């Protein structure tokens, strides 16, 4: 009696939950893009899927390309651990705005 | 005689540290007040509430990491400036003479203010209060310029008093010990 | 060299502050204009009901 | 670097511009709303006093 | 599978960035498949408000990561007898999850673009928290029913004393 309704409800609700997930992803992207590149708004993001074992060369070439699109004069090389205070860094950094989806 | 000698020694010894701390704080504040106007040295046409402002002083060898951490936590829009303060100055708490850099940060609102002040305190800098207007700057400059000389005067005279009373004690301590 | 950044920041702050101040002045002026227009419409109703009262009498 | 200085300053001027714009438009909307509702208040109470008078 | 989102910050014009990131990159080598994420041009708040949203949407992403994949976990646990082809049982819409994501766009019908990022994120958070409690209730009810059937198995298990 109850298995069918539960599976139907979960089927419908995962769609809404994930749509909300990617909505939050997009808002995250937009806020971080504005902060990184102050106004006017000029951020038309890319969705990229890396290929088999492509990650190394792919990110090397992406970094080489974005050297000047995002200032290389700061960060990148190293960073201490900023535990003290309200917030601390939990993400890697690069000469670009990068986020991810774990499908 | 022993009670008074030791008690006065204790009291002067304790007060010396506090006076030292406050005098060093006021000295650093005077230096920051000095450099702040140079940082405004572009064009003085004006006769004299959204941008927030802070200033302080750091040790060398921290500057690049500190700057890049500010730039990464508050991306692209925390306006930090700095300059060297020539000749070392004692850290009042750390107790080391070390090379120093006066620094400033400008921000737009409360959220950035929180991050800036917290990262500063985490890096264990020294802020001290700072002005926003030329007359405030002059007020603080005079208030510190009198007080630094006053505290140095009292420090030196009280240290001379230490010297006198300690000589008086040492002249007789051996006989006191034997008795 | 270094000072121009602080100069521009302070002057932009001054400009924004003056703009928002003029906006607040606008708020006050428009509020008082609303007050005056309210009084004039009250006066129009008063005149009309004055005429009706005279007709009644 | 100079590129960082100019880009950061550009961003800050843009953001202070838009902060001033936001406050200006917000105070504009509030002033219009309070214009309407102050008309409402004053007109209604004074007209009701006139109601009692007549 | 995993997908990356890259800023693509204009370069004075959208095309001079997007075309070089996609076509020039893939022609340099086939290291990655490329497409556009179709960001919506939301209304911008104050920089201070945006810095607050920085933390808000920093924590919110980690929160929704948990909630959505908890929905997926309980989905699989309820459908354990046929959880194979899990990606279809999950798929929000389309034929494949990649097919879905490579076509994503801001959806007005669920939430409108006009309101502030504050309010929009708050309503999305309401949705996700309600989803969490709905799981905690309904999946727990199904779990209690399953445990009841296991109690039945215990009633039918062991020696005749236990049975």
């Amino acid at each position: 009696k109850q298995f069918g309704p539960l599976v139907r409800w979960l089927k419908v609700n995962f769609s809404e939950a994930f749509i909300a997930w990617i909505h939050i992803k997009a808002l995250r992207v937009f806020v971080e893009s504005v902060l990184r590149y102050g106004l006017p708004v000029n951020f038309q993001a890319m969705l990229l899927q890396p290929n088999k074992k492509s990650v190394k060369k792919l990110r090397e070439v992406l970094h080489e390309l974005y050297k000047h699109l995002d200032s290389s004069a700061a960060a990148i090389i190293d960073a201490p651990m900023d535990i003290p205070g309200l917030n601390l860094s939990q993400q890697e950094y690069y000469p670009y705005v990068y986020y991810k989806i774990d499908c | 005689n022993f009670e008074k000698i030791e008690n006065e020694l204790k009291e002067i010894n304790t007060n010396q540290e506090a006076l030292k701390r406050n005098f060093l704080e006021l000295t650093e504040l005077k230096f920051i007040l000095r450099k702040t106007q140079q940082f405004f040295d572009e064009m003085a046409d004006p006769d004299l509430l959204r941008l927030g402002f802070v200033a302080g002083v750091i040790n060398r060898e921290r500057i690049p990491t500190f700057e890049r951490m500010l730039w990464r936590v508050c991306r692209g829009n925390v306006f930090l400036r700095q300059a060297e303060i020539e000749n070392p100055l004692e850290d009042p708490v750390t107790g080391d003479y070390v090379h120093k850099s006066v620094f400033i940060i400008f921000f737009q609102g409360d959220q950035l203010k929180n991050r800036v002040k917290k990262i500063c305190e985490g890096f264990r800098a020294s802020l001290y209060p700072c002005p926003e207007t030329p007359q405030e700057r002059k007020e603080m400059a005079s208030g510190v310029n009198t007080r630094i000389d006053d505290l140095q005067m009292v420090l030196n005279q009280t240290e001379d008093h230490r010297q006198r009373v300690l000589q008086a004690a040492a002249k007789n301590i051996r006989v006191w010990f034997i008795k | 060299s270094q000072s121009q950044g602080i100069q521009q920041l302070l002057q932009a702050e001054k400009r924004a502050a003056e703009k928002v101040a003029d906006a607040r002045k606008r708020k006050a002026r428009r509020l008082k204009q609303a007050k005056e227009e309210a009084q004039m419409e009250v006066e129009q109703y008063r005149r009309e009901r004055e005429q009706e009262f005279q007709s009644k009498q | 670097s100079d590129a960082d200085v100019q880009k950061q300053i550009k961003h800050m001027m843009a953001f202070i511009e838009q902060e001033a714009n936001e406050k200006a438009e917000e105070i504009d909307a509030k002033a219009e709303e309070e214009f309407n509702i102050e008309k409402g208040r004053l007109v209604q109470t004074q007209r009701l006093k006139i109601m009692e008078y007549y | 599978t995993e997908f990356w989102l890259i800023s693509a910050p204009g370069e004075k014009t959208c095309q001079q960035t997007w075309e070089k990131l996609h076509a020039a990159t893939t022609k340099n080598n086939n290291l990655a498949v490329s497409s556009k994420f179709n960001i919506p041009d939301l209304k911008v708040g104050t920089l201070d408000v945006l810095v607050g949203l920085s933390d808000e949407l920093a924590k919110l992403d980690a929160f929704v990561e948990g909630v959505v994949k908890k929905v997926a976990q309980y989905m699989a646990d309820v459908l354990e007898d046929s959880k194979d082809k899990v990606q279809e049982n999950l798929l929000a819409s389309g034929v494949d999850l990649v097919t879905y994501i490579t076509r994503f766009q801001w959806d007005m019908a669920k939430y409108p673009i006009k309101q502030s990022l504050k309010n929009i994120s708050e309503i999305i958070a309401k949705g996700v928290t309600q989803i969490d409690n709905d799981l905690k209730s309904r999946a727990s009810a199904y779990n209690n029913l399953k445990g009841n059937l296991q109690n039945l198995e215990r009633k039918n298990a062991g020696s005749l004393l236990t049975r």
